[PDB]
């Protein structure tokens, strides 16, 4: 039987509850879901709905003789019972009418979890929407029923839509990313509140493949002798599952690996190309592995986290696997990019948490990753590479190589490809891959990424091409799947969009910035005793798409002229007007702040540059100025120099009423702006080298203007030049700088 | 073999020179001087003065018409000829910072300078900051000898070049009052090995 | 076995690939091309290039050092086990089984055009602060190694020449207590230099080792070598810090051949042994 049973069951498990608190009536939850896919997906079989109405003893006994194997009901059972993440093997669950079950409860977060030490114990609660705006807050609040009846229509017509078979489980899939991401899966103990039912679904059809590739690759039928003896851990100590690792090495010299001219483009487009590389990698090794989308965790910037089948044939194909990517590899880039796959074996022994054994098997992979990081190459290839080389004078830029080189120009293929992809990477373009492409990507399959106008066509007609987006318009017709990314553009122009800005002083800025504590969240993800497995990737996508979509969104809502190169937690770089992104920076630390719920905080860099001036050389130094305030980790921005380094409350606080006070006055005047402040400013920066001198002189100019600033005024310009000084001639500068021609 | 040249940039004016990354504030000065990055003594590059005497050779010499002499003495990279540069150079840094603060002043000022419009009248200040006038820049230039025939006719073009800076100026905005150097005790001594005839060199130098 | 600490007068250039970049060290091949384009520069090429092929010169690659400590990178134990550390003293490793070397800057610089515009370009440097600086270590020290090195202190180490960045004053200051170390026979061996060992003892040479591959090779200059500037093979050594158990030997590979006078690359190994 394929593997198309387990996963439209297993996913489907338990999804039919949505409007068992919807309506009134009480039936079997499982038995709810069995009869509502006759009348909600299609004509289903109920064999196929055997494993979803059959997921406890006392509902497989009732059906133990009648409906024989090859069906496989034991198996998305048991992926139900370690999947929720410890126990629920024989108990009347809920939505099995036994007594009043809780049915207002919304889902709880783990931003507490990870770092169990950090916050204790909190019950996390999530403002859902019938993108959606939903935060991990803590006011707790109730799901409704109208989002239920409106998700119910679209179960009665989405997944009528859908049909079951694995060419379209990746439409259903980001169908239930778009809705039951940031829903819960139940009310009962801790373990099923903490989670959606997305994740655990989808690891519910991991853990049910992965056994039943286990299954058949041992040769173990009868499933009533090998789980029902016991509790089932005496059958869960083997190797049956993979918690598997892909790494990129190097990402980030390869990224800034420039010199040219186009040197913003080409950025954008290599910073878009690795995370395409490896979300394509993935993939083919999930469609070579006969899997879904579903095992997958996490993709992040250079990493992937999935689980596997645990078979010898699939060890076979990874091995042939990795020993493919690394030619592709070795052949297109040298050493400049490694790509390290590690997987931990464990059991499901390890996996029903309670021997500990999930932070030191995260460190034994991170080791298995490590010793497979130093020992990369093994002798043929280092001798191919040295007797590979050849003398020539001509060399590409950028990509300082000799091979691949295009005729009579000396840019690199890939670096014509990066520069191909980089003009016309837009808002709204769909990434199609193609044996005829521009890109370069393995195995030996090519990305054109062309526009929603000639892309369309051949993307039915022409099948067996993954085609990948960043809008969400696929409803279940063009098979194709999003994959957002930071790409916001006023006009992408500098000249024409600096020439707006008529106010203030003719300038453009930059910004670089990155999360703060980042690294050790992931050296100590989440604890033993309060863990399931699809929690912590929860988190990771809720940042991840929180960047991209999130911040797409606030610099479309509020118009700001602000160009986007980059999108994550460690790279950040936004190019645009300084008056637009220095008032950015304060609402990013707001909203950045309250999605994290006050966890987890930014260290930023902007500086002020002429408009005139290399992007690398903004790029370059700007990223060291946030590197002046990264170690300062703390929450900090440092203002267009070294010497300005402010923390956000101070800044936000501290300055911008030390600015709104200096604009409400000032511009109330008609004769004291603004030689007076440019006097003051130069009594204020020099009281650092020499100090009575210049606040008596200050007192006595202060004194002088009384008349005219204002008899309180004055008094708020001593005390604040006494008291918080740094934090006032910043003041008076942006407000100099912001009140220019 | 392989010779020195010693002396000092005794200076007379000016030496703006150069310009840094630094984000210019409102306040002092934009557009500073070149300045070490540890100790933040001024100092001038090598390229600076390398590339002075690279232009005040190559304005006067073959007047008519690049050159043999202009790549012999200071390198090429051309699709037919690449020729080692027979100089040498290195960034010189300021000497006498002792001395110049027995005067209790800074090594570097700031100039306030300023355009106006000549349709509006309307001033345009700057602040450009420059080490001071009397500054003493104690150089070494070594020499990479190849030839024994040409030596005197290399420390005869380049002590040419020597006294053509000080009718020019160094670096910065030369034509409104900077850059104007003077030499003070040029000599040249032999690095390593033994040459005979330094005679001529150490007093064509100074001459 | 011999020091040769390397005190600079300015700030330095080792580039990696490009030139608005800069590191804080230059490894042994670099120091060997340097050395024996001084011996073309006093006709002593052969005899220079058979005293490395019968390995009375190999030496180390250059490491930074600070007073009276001298630094090594960190070296790539693959045990069960800092990110942002980069050098440990050669005399503490042990223990692992207060760093400030000076500050990278970009003097930047322009071209001067009369009619046409004026060309700007970036130079990536490194300065290196009051008592610091770079030290090398040699085997079996020779004469001529010591006529060539004053005169490679006035022509300048160092990416960029001769305007006007990598000058130094060497001095060898012999060495008391480290050679110790390098008699301190181990269980665990670790590079000290960009080697490639020959084919015949590579495979071998994999039982435990955590190395990385690092590609060497750029432009070849002469007034000789053919007509323009050509590049040279790059050849792939191994990375300084590199960790083993089977000690290797590398060689000095010819990567010149269509020039009339050949090309070469050190690449040979300088091993330290410790447990």
């Amino acid at each position: 039987m394929d593997k198309i049973n387990l996963v439209c069951g297993s996913l489907l498990h338990n999804i039919g509850k949505i409007i068992y608190r919807g309506t009134s009536e009480r039936a079997k939850h499982s038995k709810l879901g069995g009869d509502f896919i006759k009348s909600f997906e299609q004509f289903r079989n109920t064999e196929l709905t055997d494993c979803i109405r059959y997921h406890h003893a006392q509902e497989i006994t009732s059906v133990k003789s009648n409906k024989e194997k090859n069906s496989l009901f034991y198996i998305t059972y048991i992926a139900d019972n370690i999947s929720s993440g410890m126990d629920r093997r024989k108990d009347l669950e809920e939505g099995a009418e036994g007594f009043n079950w809780d049915k207002k409860v919304a889902l709880g977060s783990v931003f507490n979890v990870l770092n169990e030490k950090e916050k204790g114990r909190q019950n996390y609660s999530y403002p859902f929407v019938a993108e959606p705006l939903n935060f991990p807050t803590a006011t707790q609040n109730q799901y409704t029923t109208s989002y239920y009846d409106g998700l119910i229509t679209d179960m009665k017509t989405i997944l009528q839509r859908l049909k079951p078979d694995k060419e379209h489980i990746n439409s259903l899939l980001q169908m239930m990313e778009s809705l039951w991401s940031y829903v819960p899966s139940s009310t009962d103990k801790n373990q099923l509140v903490d989670i959606s039912l997305y994740d655990h679904s989808r690891t519910t059809a991991a853990i049910a493949s992965a056994i039943y590739d286990y299954f058949q690759a041992e040769n173990i039928t009868d499933y009533q002798k090998e789980l029902f003896d016991y509790n089932a851990t005496e059958f869960y100590d083997k190797n049956a599952f993979l918690m598997m690792n892909f790494d990129m090495s190097g990402v980030q010299n390869f990224i800034y690996n420039i010199s040219g001219s186009k040197a913003l483009k080409s950025l954008r487009a290599r910073s878009f190309y690795l995370d395409m590389l490896l979300e394509y990698i993935s993939d083919n090794l999930l469609e070579k592995l006969e899997l879904s989308r579903a095992n997958i965790l996490y993709v992040g910037g250079g990493h992937a986290y999935l689980l596997l089948a645990n078979t010898n044939k699939t060890k076979a194909i990874l091995s042939d696997f990795e020993h493919d990517l690394k030619t592709w590899f070795l052949d297109k880039f040298k050493i400049d990019l490694y790509v390290a796959m590690a997987y931990t074996e464990v059991s499901a022994n390890d996996l029903m948490n309670h021997n500990g054994h999930y932070r030191d098997i995260y460190r034994r992979l991170s080791q298995k990753t490590s010793a497979k990081k130093a020992n990369r190459y093994t002798a043929e290839e280092i001798l191919n590479l040295n007797h590979q080389g050849t003398e020539n004078a001509r060399e590409c830029r950028e990509c300082k190589r000799s091979d691949l080189l295009i005729e009579e120009d000396d840019i690199c293929e890939i670096c014509d490809s990066l520069q191909k992809v980089s003009r016309d990477l837009t808002r709204e373009n769909i990434f199609v891959i193609a044996n005829e492409g521009v890109l370069d990507m393995p195995f030996g399959k090519k990305m054109s990424a062309l526009s929603y106008s000639q892309a369309d066509k051949l993307k039915k007609s022409n099948a067996e091409v993954q085609i990948y987006a960043k809008n969400i318009s696929e409803i279940g017709q063009n098979l194709m799947t999003r994959i957002d990314m930071g790409d916001y553009t006023y006009r992408s122009d500098f000249h024409e969009m600096l020439e707006e800005v008529e106010v203030g002083i003719n300038r453009l800025g930059v910004l670089r910035a990155d999360v703060d504590n980042l690294g050790q969240a992931f050296i100590n993800g989440i604890p033993d005793d309060y863990l399931s497995i699809s929690r912590t990737a929860t988190f990771s996508r809720a940042m991840s798409r929180f960047f991209k979509n999130y911040l797409n969104q606030l610099l479309a809502e509020k118009s700001y002229k602000i160009n986007v190169i980059y999108a994550g937690g460690d790279d950040l770089f936004m190019i645009g007007a300084w008056q637009d992104i220095l008032d950015f920076s304060i609402v990013l630390k707001q909203k950045f702040a309250d999605f994290t719920q006050n966890k987890l905080s930014i260290s930023a860099g902007i500086g002020m540059f002429r408009e005139k001036y290399p992007v690398a050389r903004m790029a370059s130094l700007t990223g060291d100025l946030e590197d002046a305030a990264k170690d300062y980790t703390k929450n900090a921005v440092t203002l267009f120099d070294a010497t300005n380094v402010f923390s956000w409350d101070t800044l936000e606080n501290d300055i911008f009423v030390k600015l709104d006070a200096i604009t409400k006055n000032f511009e109330k005047l008609d004769e004291t702006g603004k030689a007076f402040i440019y006097r003051l400013i130069d009594l204020l920066r020099g009281v650092n080298e020499n100090q009575q001198i210049n606040i008596a002189r200050l007192a006595y100019t202060l004194s002088r203007m009384e008349e005219k600033i204002g008899k309180t005024f004055a008094q708020e310009l001593y005390n604040w030049a006494n008291a918080d000084r740094k934090t006032l001639i910043m003041a008076l500068e942006i407000y100099i700088l912001k009140t220019r021609e | 073999m392989k010779l020195v040249i010693e002396g000092t940039i005794v200076l007379k004016t000016g030496m703006h020179i150069g310009g840094s990354s630094d984000f210019s504030a409102i306040g002092a000065v934009a557009s500073p001087v070149v300045r070490d990055t540890l100790t933040r003594l001024p100092l001038i590059p090598g390229s600076s003065l390398k590339g002075k005497m690279r232009y005040l050779l190559a304005k006067e010499l073959n007047n008519g018409i690049d050159q043999d002499e202009i790549l012999r003495l200071f390198g090429s990279s051309e699709k037919d000829k690449i020729r080692r540069a027979r100089l040498k150079f290195n960034d010189i840094k300021l000497s006498n910072l002792a001395e110049l603060e027995t005067f209790n002043v800074s090594s570097t000022e700031v100039k306030f300078e300023n355009t106006i419009n000549r349709k509006t009248a309307v001033a345009n200040p700057r602040q450009i900051e420059r080490v001071i006038a009397g500054s003493k820049f104690d150089f070494e230039i070594f020499y990479n000898l190849d030839d024994i025939k040409e030596v005197e006719k290399d420390f005869e073009n380049i002590k040419q070049g020597f006294d053509l800076l000080e009718f020019d100026y160094l670096g910065g905005h030369g034509t409104r009052g900077s850059g104007r150097i003077a030499f003070e005790n040029l000599s040249v001594i032999t690095a390593v090995g033994n040459f005979e005839k330094i005679n001529t060199l150490n007093e064509i130098l100074g001459a | 076995m011999k020091i040769i600490k390397l005190y600079f007068e300015s700030p330095v250039h080792f580039g990696e690939k490009r030139l608005s970049e800069s590191k804080i060290t230059f490894s042994a091949d670099t120091l060997f091309s340097a050395l024996m384009i001084e011996a073309v520069g006093l006709g002593k090429e052969d005899e220079f290039y058979q005293l490395a092929s019968n390995n009375l010169v190999k030496f180390s690659d250059a490491f930074p050092f600070i007073d009276q400590y001298y630094y090594i990178p960190k070296p790539m134990f693959n045990l069960k086990l800092f990110k942002k550390l980069l050098y440990v003293p050669i005399d503490s490793l042990e223990d692992y089984l207060s760093f400030n070397l000076g500050k990278l800057a970009l003097s930047e610089k322009v071209q001067q055009h009369d009619f046409k515009d004026s060309e700007p370009y970036n130079v990536g440097t490194f300065t290196f602060k009051e008592n610091t600086g770079l030290y090398v270590l040699i085997e079996q020290t020779h004469p001529l190694l010591e006529e060539l090195l004053e005169n490679l202190q006035y022509s300048g180490i160092g990416g960029k020449r001769n305007s006007g960045y990598g000058k130094f004053k060497f001095e060898i200051l012999e060495d008391s207590d480290i050679e110790d170390l390098f008699s301190a026979k181990g269980n665990r061996k670790i590079l000290l230099s960009g080697a490639l060992p020959k084919d015949a003892e590579l495979e071998q040479a994999l039982k435990n080792a955590s190395y990385l591959l690092e590609r060497r090779g750029g432009f070849v200059q002469s007034d000789t070598y053919a007509t323009n500037l050509v590049k040279k093979q790059d050849l792939y050594v191994f990375k300084s810090g590199s960790t083993f158990e089977n000690s290797f030997d590398g060689d000095i590979y010819q990567v010149g051949k269509k020039g009339n006078h050949p090309v070469y690359k050190y690449a040979k190994s300088f091993f330290l042994e410790v447990s």
